[PDB]
């Protein structure tokens, strides 16, 4: 049946061997060798292991494959930052006849110096409002690691629903950003004081705040 | 050098159809047995099948078999993916690959894929083509500590991706930053687009964001004013 499986993640600091484990059933690893790819996401992948413990030319010498029973491991012997990606075992399976990937790992190269995020804050627009709609718009850009918490809150309390917030992504940077939008009515906007984002990083937590006081 | 490359992906409606193909080179195509393995935005790798060297035989992942054939075309080293009645879990890029060793995969042995293509990308949704609503995000009297003001766009529920922002008809490149698009609930994207400028110029100077939506043909510009305060 359909699938190997992976931990989620695997980290450590550079230099450290860092090992991935990929544990199948056996009528896959059981039954037939192992493979081992290595992709930066929505990219291709590439071989780096093949038949459970050969390396292609190109391939660093510091990754080793292993495979006993219906288990399969991947070592980094010294770890690397180039070393930051998605990890994928996989093999044919001899009843099914298919073949099958890990779920994958991801590996983090720890340390990264901590970096504060900058949020900025947007009200609805007037040419919304007159669409009889309205968003806020709270932008926070230049943070590491990936990890916030975004709340939304109106006067002294914390805003319900209508918040769409998207999951942080890498900039070229090697610093995340995401978005956060908050839906309301104008009548929503404009029965309040104010409205904050507050967003939570590391223990840290920035406010911005902005006020249906155009020219008021 | 062997080159996989794939063609044909697109953003269709549930029940529709495409075909995509996978054209080689640097290689004696039909040797080998060959690939397709997809990727759903945010998983992992998904094994999606595999066709012998001579086309003898083909074998399917259980979510697609009966929808999708592959087939291939020794004579003109291509590789075809017929994609019938597709579901919106079908949405995912595309990759071919290569079968590294003797044409076909069993309990004797099986290589598995060696060398890949780059990816054609398939969005099956129950949206349709929606061009945007284009909000200017004006820049706020509120002072901030530093010679900084932000200004921006709103480019509010379009389908599909992608959506095209410059500034200033890309005569300014100069502290923009164009966020990665949310996916609502919709179905439908919002992104912004913001320029962060010294506060000295704003006022002195104009700021028009430039939004074209390809897919609709929606091109918009948006004047970014300061408020009358």
């Amino acid at each position: 049946q359909s699938v190997l499986t992976q931990p989620p993640s695997a980290s450590g600091t550079p230099g450290q061997r860092v090992t991935i484990s990929c544990s199948g059933t056996s009528s896959n690893i059981g039954s037939s060798t192992v493979n081992w790819y290595q992709q930066l996401p929505g990219m291709a992948p590439k071989l780096l292991i093949y038949r459970d413990a050969m390396r292609p030319s190109g391939v660093p010498d510091r990754f080793s494959g292993s495979k006993s029973g219906a288990s399969a491991s991947l070592a980094i012997g010294g770890l690397q930052s180039e070393d930051e990606t998605d990890y994928y075992c996989a093999a044919w399976d001899v009843s099914l006849n298919a073949y099958v990937f890990g779920t994958g790992t991801k590996v983090t190269v720890l340390g990264q110096p901590k970096a504060n995020p900058t949020v900025t804050l947007f009200p609805p627009s007037s040419e919304e409002l007159q669409a009889n709609k309205a968003t806020l718009v709270c932008l926070i850009s230049d943070f590491y690691p990936g990890a916030v918490t975004v709340a939304w809150k109106a006067d002294g309390s914390p805003v319900k629903a209508g918040v769409e917030t998207t999951k942080p992504s890498k900039q070229s940077n090697n610093k995340y950003a995401a978005s956060s939008y908050l839906s309301l009515t104008p009548e929503q906007w404009k029965s309040h004081r104010s409205y904050s984002c507050q967003v939570t990083h590391e223990g840290s937590t920035v406010e911005k705040t902005v006020a249906p006081t155009e020219c008021s | 050098e062997v080159q996989l490359v794939q063609s044909g992906g697109g953003v269709v409606q549930p029940g529709r159809s495409l075909r995509l193909s996978c054209s080689s080179s640097g290689f004696i195509f039909s040797s080998y047995a060959m690939y397709w393995v997809r990727q759903a935005p945010g998983k992992g790798l998904e094994w999606v099948a595999i066709i012998w060297d001579d086309g003898s035989d083909q074998h399917y992942a259980d979510s697609v078999k009966g929808r999708f054939t592959i087939s291939r075309n020794d004579s003109k080293n291509t590789l075809f993916l017929q994609m019938d009645s597709l579901r919106p879990e079908d949405t995912g890029v595309y990759f071919c690959a290569r079968d590294g060793g003797h044409g076909f995969c069993s309990s004797a042995s099986c290589f598995g894929p060696d060398y890949w293509g780059q990816g054609t990308p398939v969005t099956v949704s129950s949206a349709s083509t929606k061009g945007p609503s284009v909000f200017p995000l004006a820049p706020s009297s509120k002072s901030t500590s530093g010679g900084t003001a932000a200004l921006g766009c709103l480019v509010k529920d379009y389908f599909p991706q992608p959506v095209t922002v410059s500034w200033n008809s890309g005569a300014l490149t100069s502290g923009v930053h164009t966020f990665p698009a949310v996916l609502q609930s919709s179905g439908l994207y919002s992104l912004s687009s913001v320029v962060t400028v010294p506060s000295s110029s704003l006022g002195t100077q104009t700021y028009i964001c430039n939004v074209n939506h390809k897919p609709s043909n929606t091109k918009v510009d948006k004047r970014v004013e300061p408020k009358s305060c």
